[PDB]
């Protein structure tokens, strides 16, 4: 039972999208002003804003928006506030709100950067929502905001002092941050606000979750000679616990685990949440969408344009031609249109396809096929969070066209270890657990795995019980995207450790009698771990495809069978030694809790004892001296089940894992066939 | 928090209690009860603990309080308190807190759970077991020849 | 009425598994302790294992992760109060 | 095994939206015309 | 196989807006404010500022859509309304169409009104339409085994 | 539906009510409850059944 | 209690939004004593009241 104080560092975003203003289109830009060469030399500013405030005049004091009534002056003015009116988001009521006289607005100064609306946050300054940036004079703390009184253009046409004024933008500052957002088009590489960075864009960053590992693994040191635990009599001075390198605890009790249970359930004490993936991110069912029908949208108020009219009553002629009048019951200028009213028009169900798409697929594609930004600085270290989350990758690659109507997985994408990703749904079980996030108190209870222990009854007595613990943070923690966790600072402290135990209200004499019976010779425990293999891991350099072992001269007495599986270095730490320093990557180590992805990856495999007799014996198999696997195109008459695989290669694994096979196939039972097994798992494409 | 336990607010002792009473497991070591003895109105079927962190109002040296009223965030592009016609021009939102990132907030962590449709149940058994369908203390001699108050 | 001339491929998926091969002398699993593991042939005298792996080529450096499955059992024996022996025994790769 | 009549009241309503131009923008009046006292009269 | 209908949940209307975010736009110009000595306000041009500036007034252009109805059509139709009895169909118009009432070309060129099946067709109620009860449901491309396959 | 904004008072036609608008009425279905839970008197001395 | 006032009280949208205790798996302290089950979405009562 441990207690201690976690932090995540600064690269945990657990959510997809932003948060702040994100309607707000992509490109449009927040009310600013900028500064322009004069054209010394006496450069002006330019103002991009709006005023959607209606008030009712405007004096040198400001713009009036009150009346008391019974003030002792009369009927006195009250004027907005500089420090929080006007509200920047209150507007209008009704669709055509004929316009007032004046108007009032927010705006920024042109000592601020400027971003886009879509993720842009300041902190507020005071009790009402004031955003203005607060400065000390006298000891006390005072705002800046400052009028920018303003008025028509036509200025520029007759008339004098005539001049009135028509709408007072309010003017200030702000501490602007963009906390999970980034530029996407940036034109230019100067900073200084131009007119043209009215247009800059952004993009959130990918999501990354952060938590503990499934069951906990790597937070306990097993199978490492340095650091093996003890439980043994206190009086003894004599070990009771003994280990080796090879005994690989951790993917036994996954197995274990699996068999006497189900896994699709979640249970908190040991974070049980095997970690899963979505069977359609792997495998593209692309079959278009359903669009028959066009979308559309249209005017706010129903009708477009319009043409004023004028009513014409059938004044009508006299004797012979028809003439016409005017009448004064209607009105004079009325609005009406003619035809299908204006109207713009969107396909909706491709775009969300499309969307889709993208975002779940095209991200984590292999890094060889994305390109450098423009005009932002980019980290050099390949596996930081930066890198990861700055490259561009071409959204022409993924779209609605890409092997349509078919039932495949791209090429490229079969190798990705496709555990790292953020639909993972155990991964995002996990990180929800703890809390959204960057500092967190935990409080946890870890289990104990060792077989050789893990069900003794013990009996009356005195016992030294001791054990060691991991403080590395890639090793107790796991990524969703696999970049490295050394380089960005996340820690993690543990305070106090408690032990807990449980115990049976046995009756005295019964318990005395049992303890009496267990302490004889005969009846002792034994134990069987459930893997029971040994473990062996060969080097494979890269691009060849031939590795042979050897074993020289032993006896075999009691043998059971081979296992095997193929993996990438980058992701898997060396055994034994407690802290692998040329560890770098914070995913998730198949080798440690069952993940494997490259079982296709394979030709075919041959044995023999000493060196001269094979080993199906007796020509059993179909082929001579070779459990041929997979076969390419050129195996015109041995693919089977529609598909890359052999038959013989089948059979044996059905025969190995179902005992079925002599007598035709077929599907096995439910409670016979888990999760780890070969039928559950198998896709032909 | 010295005993609380599962990530939560709840002593161990009541998680054993249930757990023996419902399913006779909390002697060998806990781990998810079979199927068939889980049903709809269960214990295990219907229970959920959550924890979230919030933004601590003594730590963050710049925490301001705001109402309601004076809240904006997607302005210009939303209603103002209503579900109507957008109002509102653009600006920088003023206050969900952040809580990621390189600007972090002190913040503190609350934990809660959710354990709706179903009873709380105490057995009258001398260890807390489902020994039999008469307990086995209801024939306890104490208890079955004198009376006594209950409080 | 316009569709290119065309070829077909085809490949499979295994996602998390392992390969097995059991040592029967007919695949099956009729027991735990096979009946070739326990064969005069195979566990009196001595011989020496040759296996050659044929693989797909990858970019980055790899491992082949090979598992021999063995017995490894372990009695425990506890005689006295406050003292608790042991012993293992992991056939062959033992200790 | 029972048989009778049931009316459920006035507060009935067993969708979600309502079925009568749905798609029409919330804020469009239809057709109409009204009537405004001139002053200059 | 059975229409169940529960109209869709859009309380909120859905708009769409400017590339750029404002509206129209308006020419205007600064000034400042020299004193109104002795009498009311003067109210010159000052120069600091560049006396051609982009403003809109009030709210921004919008336009509004209804996201969730949209969708529910979209799907009753082609999922619903392509597969009626032929009966209930007329030919189209101007284009050419094989006589031969089995093949792909009639299968595909005759044209069904969007106006039988609707947003409110039995709103409310969980039915299934006459017209569809004795037509094949399994023959329908929503069919899993068939999708698959076809794929295979 | 009901009128989720009204500018005005007076429901007489005017210029400004062009800006009326509105939203539909919550969802509420109506049944018999679960295994007509309560159909049937039980547990009550008043009307205690009869075999 | 009656149909009209559940219908006609309006409360304001920014209560509840797309930036709301974002990533954390969590339930509103307002709806942890609010009966969850006399609300539309139940498949059960839904189900009933088509009958
Ligand atoms: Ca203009
Ligand atoms: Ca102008």
């Amino acid at each position: 039972d441990i207690r201690g104080v976690l932090d995540r560092g600064p690269t945990f975003k657990p959510y997809s999208g932003t948060a702040y203003n994100a309607l707000a289109p992509k490109g449009a830009p927040n009310s600013c002003e900028w500064d322009e060469d004069d054209t010394r030399n006496g450069k002006k500013t330019h103002v991009y804003a709006q005023a959607p405030f209606a008030g009712e005049a405007i004096n040198k004091n400001g713009l009036q928006i009150g009346t008391n009534g019974a003030a002792t002056e009369g009927n006195k003015e009250i004027y907005a506030d500089k420090t929080y009116q006007p509200e920047p988001q209150i507007g209008e009521s009704q669709w055509n709100e004929a316009e007032s006289s004046v108007a009032g607005g927010r705006v920024l100064k042109k000592t601020t950067p400027m971003k886009p609306c879509y993720g842009s946050y300041a902190r507020p300054t005071n009790s009402n929502g004031g955003q203005g940036v607060m400065v000390e004079q006298n000891g006390k703390l005072e705002s800046q905001v400052e009028m920018q009184f303003f008025s028509t253009s036509v200025n520029a046409m007759n008339e004098a002092n005539a001049i009135q004024p028509k709408l007072l933008l309010y003017s200030e500052d702000v501490n602007m941050e963009t906390p999970d957002t980034h530029l996407s088009y940036k034109p230019g590489k100067s900073d200084d606000n131009s007119k043209a960075m009215l247009g800059q864009q952004s993009m959130p960053n990918r999501p990354n979750y952060i938590a503990f590992r499934d069951n906990f693994i790597g937070l306990m040191y097993y199978n490492s000679t340095g650091n093996m635990g003890v439980l043994a009599g206190q009086a003894s001075q004599l070990n009771a616990v003994v280990d080796l390198q090879d005994r690989n605890t951790e993917l036994s009790y996954q197995l274990l685990l699996d068999s006497i249970g189900d896994r699709t359930r979640y249970f908190s004490m040991w974070n049980q949440a095997v970690d899963s993936y979505d069977p359609d991110v792997r495998i593209i069912e692309n079959h278009g969408t359903e669009d028959e029908l066009p979308n559309y949208c249209f005017p706010l108020g129903g009708i477009g344009v319009t043409d004023t009219y004028q009513a014409i009553k059938a004044t009508n002629g006299n004797g012979g031609a028809t003439t016409w009048a005017q009448d004064n019951t209607f009105a004079e200028r009325n609005e009406i249109g003619v035809g299908n009213n204006f109207a713009m028009e969107i396909n909706l169900n491709a775009n969300l396809w499309r969307n889709f798409l993208y975002s779940n697929i095209a991200l984590y594609l292999p890094d060889k096929l994305k390109y450098n930004p423009t005009n932002v600085e980019i980290s050099d270290n390949p596996n930081t969070y930066d890198y990861m989350n700055k490259r561009v990758v071409a959204p022409g690659l993924v779209d609605c066209y890409i092997n349509l109507g078919a039932r495949w997985s791209l090429d490229y994408m079969d190798n990705v270890n496709p555990f790292n990703h953020h639909r993972n749904a155990g991964l995002r079980y996990r990180s929800m657990l703890l809390g959204n996030g960057r500092y967190v108190p935990f409080h946890i209870q870890v289990p104990q795995k060792f077989f050789a222990i893990k069900n003794l009854l013990l009996l009356p007595g005195s016992y030294t019980y001791e054990w060691n613990f991991r403080k590395d943070v890639n090793m107790v923690l796991q990524s969703s995207l696999g970049n490295d966790l050394r380089v960005d600072g996340a820690s993690i402290k543990f305070d106090s450790i408690c032990l807990y135990a449980t115990f049976f209200p046995m009756a005295h004499n019964t318990a005395s009698t049992l303890e009496a019976m267990l302490r004889n010779d005969t009846n002792d425990q034994s134990f069987n771990d459930y893997l029971s293999a040994a473990n062996m891991l060969y080097p494979i350099p890269a691009n060849a495809t031939n590795v042979p072992i050897s074993i020289p001269s032993r006896n075999w007495a009691a043998f059971r069978g081979w296992a095997f599986t193929r993996l990438k270095t980058k992701e898997t730490p060396s055994l034994g030694s407690g802290y692998d320093p040329y560890y770098t990557y914070s995913g998730s180590i198949p080798y440690l809790d069952g993940t494997f992805y490259l079982n296709h990856t394979f030709k075919k495999v041959a044995i023999t004892f000493d060196s001269s007799v094979s080993w199906p014996g007796n020509d059993r198999l179909l082929t001579p001296n070779e459990f041929e696997i997979k076969r390419s195109v050129d195996g015109e008459g041995y693919n089977v089940a529609q598909c890359n695989m052999t038959k013989d290669w089948f059979l044996v694994q059905m025969l190995a894992n179902y005992n079925i096979g002599y007598q035709g196939f077929y599907i096995p039972e439910s409670y016979k066939d888990r999760m780890y097994s070969f039928f559950r798992n198998f896709q032909p494409m | 928090e010295g005993y609380n336990v599962a990530q939560c607010n709840m002593t161990k002792d009541w998680f054993l209690v249930q757990m023996l009473a419902n399913y006779n497991i909390g002697y060998q070591g806990f781990y998810i009860p079979e199927s068939y003895k889980d049903r709809m109105y269960s214990f295990f079927r219907n229970f959920q603990p959550m924890s979230r962190q919030v933004v601590d109002d003594t730590k963050y040296k710049d925490y301001q309080q705001v109402g309601i009223i004076h809240q904006h965030n997607n302005s210009g592009f939303v209603g103002y308190l209503a579900p109507t016609m957008r109002e509102g021009q653009a600006y920088p939102a003023n206050v969900p807190y952040p809580l990621i990132g390189k600007t972090a907030v002190d913040s503190i962590t609350q934990k809660k759970f959710l354990c709706d449709r179903t009873l709380w149940r105490i057995p009258f058994s001398s260890n807390f077991m489902s020994m039999g369908a008469l307990t086995d203390l209801g024939q306890n001699l104490l208890y079955a020849n004198s009376a006594h108050a209950l409080d | 009425k316009t569709a290119v001339d065309s070829i077909t491929q085809k490949k499979f998926l295994c996602d998390r598994t392992l390969w097995r091969i059991p040592f029967s002398s007919n695949f099956m699993s009729m027991g735990a302790l096979t009946d070739l593991g326990q064969n005069l042939l195979y566990a009196n005298s001595a011989h020496a294992l040759d296996m050659t792996f044929e693989v797909d080529p990858m970019d980055e450096p790899t491992l082949l992760y090979v598992l021999f499955e063995v017995f490894d059992v372990v009695r425990v024996h506890q005689p006295h109060r406050g003292v608790i022996e042991t012993v293992y025994l992991r056939t062959p790769f033992s200790a | 095994d029972i048989r009778g009549v049931l009316d459920r009241g006035p507060t009935f309503k067993p969708y979600s939206g309502t079925a009568y131009n749905a798609l029409a923008p919330k804020g469009a009046p239809n057709s109409c015309e009204w009537d405004e006292d001139d002053t200059q009269v």
